[PDB]
């Protein structure tokens, strides 16, 4: 009775537009964790002037108004295709799961990273009897230290709602009896990053921040070809990169600009570990715009692209300006697939849009390369278009 | 545990006769006795605070079906010592210290 | 196929027909586990 | 293989063959680490 | 990510080496500033 007090304590507290909120998410749960999922990826105007927004808001000014003092586990069911397993472990009719589905859980999760968002609701205690049991696979995770997590009652029950900021990293997973169905138990953590997925005056104001004192200590030489890049060169650099140079037509002058831009991105690495978004064409994935495949409303099209993509290993020769601002600009206005890189802590790479007069705005740098390891691909409708989401990590 | 100023109650589990299904790991009375008292163990002494309780340092009184159950698993044993039976789920075994000893 | 009507975890065919537990699990019963000192249980599917 | 039937954190073989505490996670029993103090349990993996 | 076992906020060096509270944020122990007032703690890691 001590929690059902303290959850009805904490919900009578709180702001009259926060329990319209909650209590809105009472009952429509569903397409408001959607938003909280998808709600970063349109226009400034588009998420302003959008309806749902607003209520998000002071809910998830709610979630920020009560943090833990220490970590706190947590459990709650999940479904595999939220960590690419695109086949079912058992039917839920079934009560045993197989070796070989098993293996195969673990071999398809063994050491990737699963970028998560929106609200989720969550329990303190392991599932037993008369809880609900959707799915074969349930994540015992560990919440850290100053964690908003909202208690509340959906008027028979008392569940815990936060939101998920963060990417899990599943380290082992055993089999599991309840109630006479097996289960697969796999335990989580929490590895944080930076992240400022619509707000980007928070984005480049940290940039400017960090990266002010950077192009004061270059050589001139440097400086030039990195702006003649900035200024329109830079697509006479991919063609270049991509046109198989070092191994077809070794050119000097042009080795020498590549040579002189990339090592003025290994001078001050990028001291955390960022979320970084960039729109990209179908030219990089052997696609045209022309292509049936491109129409990704086409239930076939979005799995035949997970299947040919999720899990690899992508390779980009030439250099990856990148945007940290999820939100959709009208110079790509019409590009489909959206590829959010995981950039480590003291990786190569720089914010060169730090000094004004450019045409990218919040564009980030790295070294050309570097691998794209693919963990997650996952779809969103744009209006009537169908966008897909590549949730991918550098892989140095 | 009686060891003639204060007493020693304890609980071992045990496993159940006719059932497949109970996987409860089946000890001695010996080791049952060890594990319930915290005793130590030299070589082949089994010692109490201060006091020896092996086997033959003690008396072990049982009630009917215990003193039963042990005299019918005693036959079947070289080293017909009780320290040996199995702990069959129901017995009621008392170790007595005695007074006087040498 | 295992189908639940009751949702009690043990499926139509074994509880209309014999079933047993095994580790925590209902399997269909086989005579041949009887001198093993399983018993065989019937129960309704509804 | 990995196996944790009854859900108490003690793997099914450990629980069934010997095992021991060590910060907090229970390890297979290795008979060397008797001498340290540590000791040997067993107990019901259903 | 350093290492705190026992879920406390005090990593698992600092505990059994010695620690302060600053800002109430814990860290390493120097014995440094031993006189501008802060006392050194130690307890146990588990
Ligand atoms: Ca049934
Ligand atoms: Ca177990
Ligand atoms: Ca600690």
């Amino acid at each position: 009775q001590w929690e059902k007090k303290e959850a009805e304590r904490v919900e009578k507290n709180l702001d009259t537009l926060e329990k319209e909120a909650l209590e809105l998410y009472k009952k429509d749960s569903e397409q408001i964790s959607n938003y909280s999922q998808t709600r970063q990826y349109f226009y400034d105007y588009q998420i302003e002037s959008n309806p749902r927004e607003k209520e998000y808001k002071n809910l998830r000014n709610a979630i920020s108004k009560n943090k833990i003092d220490k970590p706190i586990n947590v459990y709650y069911f999940e479904s595999p295709e939220k960590f690419a397993f695109n086949k079912e472990i058992r039917t839920e009719n079934q009560n045993e799961i197989s070796l070989e589905k098993f293996n195969e859980l673990k071999e398809t999760i063994q050491d990737k990273l699963f970028k998560q968002d929106g609200f989720k609701d969550v329990s303190l205690y392991e599932p037993g009897n008369g809880d609900e049991k959707p799915t074969p696979l349930l994540i015992h995770l560990k919440l850290p230290k100053n964690t908003g997590m909202l208690p509340y009652i959906n008027s028979n029950d008392v569940k815990t709602l936060i939101e998920q900021d963060y990417s899990i990293k599943i380290d082992k997973i055993v089999r599991i009896v309840i109630e006479g169905k097996q289960y697969i138990k796999a335990e989580a953590s929490i590895v944080n990053s930076l992240d400022f997925k619509d707000d980007v005056s928070k984005g480049d104001l940290w940039g400017k921040e960090n990266y002010s004192d950077w192009s004061n200590k270059l050589t001139p030489n440097e400086l030039a070809d990195v702006n003649d890049y900035m200024r329109g060169g830079y697509t006479a650099i991919n063609n270049y990169l991509i046109s198989n140079g070092p191994l077809n037509n070794p050119n000097p002058e042009l080795d020498s600009k590549v040579n002189n831009i990339e090592n003025a991105l290994k001078l001050t690495p990028i001291p955390s570990n960022l979320i970084v978004y960039r729109r990209s064409g179908p030219q990089e994935f052997g696609l045209t715009l022309t292509s049936p495949e491109y129409d990704f409303n086409k239930i076939e099209n979005i799995d035949a692209f997970k299947e040919k993509w999720e899990g690899k290993v992508i390779t980009y020769p030439n250099f990856i300006s990148t945007s940290i601002g999820s939100v959709n600009m009208s110079a790509f206005a019409k590009r489909k697939i959206i590829l959010r890189i995981n950039i480590p802590k003291d990786s190569p790479g720089a914010y060169l849009s730090a000094i004004p007069g450019y045409a990218g705005e919040y564009e980030v740098l790295l070294n050309h390369g570097s691998k794209f390891k693919i963990n997650k691909v996952d779809s969103y409708k744009d209006g009537t278009v169908t966008k897909l989401i590549l949730d991918a990590t550098l892989i140095n | 545990l009686d060891t003639g100023s204060q007493t020693f109650e304890r609980r071992v589990a045990a496993k159940e006769q006719g059932n497949p299904e109970d996987k409860t790991p089946e000890i001695t009375i010996g080791e049952a006795i060890k594990k319930a008292f915290s005793a130590t163990k030299n070589g082949e002494l089994l010692y109490f605070n201060g006091i020896p309780i092996d086997e033959s340092c003690v008396e072990l009184i049982f009630d009917d079906n215990t003193s039963e159950i042990i005299k019918e698993q005693l036959k079947y044993l070289d080293d017909k010592k009780i320290y040996n039976v199995k702990l069959e789920r129901g017995m009621n075994i008392l170790i007595k210290v005695p007074s006087y000893f040498t | 196929e295992d189908l639940d009507t009751d949702n009690d975890n043990i499926p139509d065919a074994y509880e209309k027909n014999g079933y047993t537990i095994k580790d925590s699990i209902a399997v269909k019963w086989n005579d041949s586990f009887a001198e093993q000192g399983y018993k065989k249980y019937v129960s309704s599917y509804l």
